[PDB]
């Protein structure tokens, strides 16, 4: 059974389920994507303060 | 003759004689065929009912814009 595009509310349906498709994309791709970013974000920080330490440790008086 | 005088009767309120119905279908031309069908058949909405095989059966939007031609 399929109902003609020109009697339907097109809009209204998307946010009506909008908070259950957030809900399931967002949980899908929190342990595989965001868990490893937070990790690669912390080594870039740890690589830029050791390089700061390690030009005044040949350089600087 | 005793289905067409009951059918009338109660879709028309009376029995329209053989000479006037050929009257008035002695003035329909191609073009009041056309003003009715731009009317009420011309981009207008459709409904379908199947049975069998049907892999190869047209989607209803298909069906539901061969109501109108893009050529003019
Ligand atoms: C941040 C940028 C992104 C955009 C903004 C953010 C996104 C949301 C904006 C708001 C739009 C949605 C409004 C609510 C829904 C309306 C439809 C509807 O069904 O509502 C009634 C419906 C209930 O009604 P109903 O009684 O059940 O059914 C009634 C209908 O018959 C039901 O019938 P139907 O379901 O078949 O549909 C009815 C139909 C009929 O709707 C109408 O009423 C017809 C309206 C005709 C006009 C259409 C809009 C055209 C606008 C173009 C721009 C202007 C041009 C003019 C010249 C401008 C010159 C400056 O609806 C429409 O066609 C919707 C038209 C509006 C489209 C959205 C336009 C947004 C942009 C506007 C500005 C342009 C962009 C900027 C560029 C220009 C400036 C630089 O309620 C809902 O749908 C729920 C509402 C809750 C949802 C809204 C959530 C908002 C918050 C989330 C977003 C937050 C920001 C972004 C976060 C993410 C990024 C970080
Ligand atoms: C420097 C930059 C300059 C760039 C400028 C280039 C030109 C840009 C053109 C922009 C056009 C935008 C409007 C698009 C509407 C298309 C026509 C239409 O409504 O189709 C309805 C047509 C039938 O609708 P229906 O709902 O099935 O039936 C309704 C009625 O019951 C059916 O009632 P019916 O039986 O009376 O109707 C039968 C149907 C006949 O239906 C058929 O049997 C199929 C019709 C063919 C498909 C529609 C034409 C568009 C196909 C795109 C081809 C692009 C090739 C790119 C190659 C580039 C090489 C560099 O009648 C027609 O539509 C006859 C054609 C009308 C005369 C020609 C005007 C339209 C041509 C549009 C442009 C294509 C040529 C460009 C070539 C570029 C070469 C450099 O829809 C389809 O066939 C479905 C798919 C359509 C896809 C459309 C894609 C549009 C893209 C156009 C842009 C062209 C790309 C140019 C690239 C340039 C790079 C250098």
């Amino acid at each position: 059974q399929t109902i003609s595009p020109y009697q339907l509310k097109f809009i209204y349906p998307f946010w009506h389920t909008f908070f259950a498709r957030c809900w399931c994309k967002c949980s899908a791709y929190a342990w595989p994507w965001v868990w490893p970013g937070l990790i690669t974000f912390g080594l870039v920080k740890k690589m830029n303060h050791d390089v700061e330490e390690d030009i005044r440790d040949h350089y600087w008086y | 003759v005793a289905e067409d005088i009951g059918r009338q009767m109660l879709a028309y309120g009376r029995r329209m004689p053989l000479a006037e119905f050929l009257k008035r279908l002695e003035v329909i031309d191609a073009e009041e065929v056309k003003r009715v069908a731009w009317k009420y058949l011309h981009d207008a909405e459709v409904a379908v009912a199947g049975l069998g095989p049907l892999f190869g059966m047209p989607q209803l939007i298909n069906l539901r814009r061969a109501t109108f031609w893009l050529r003019y």
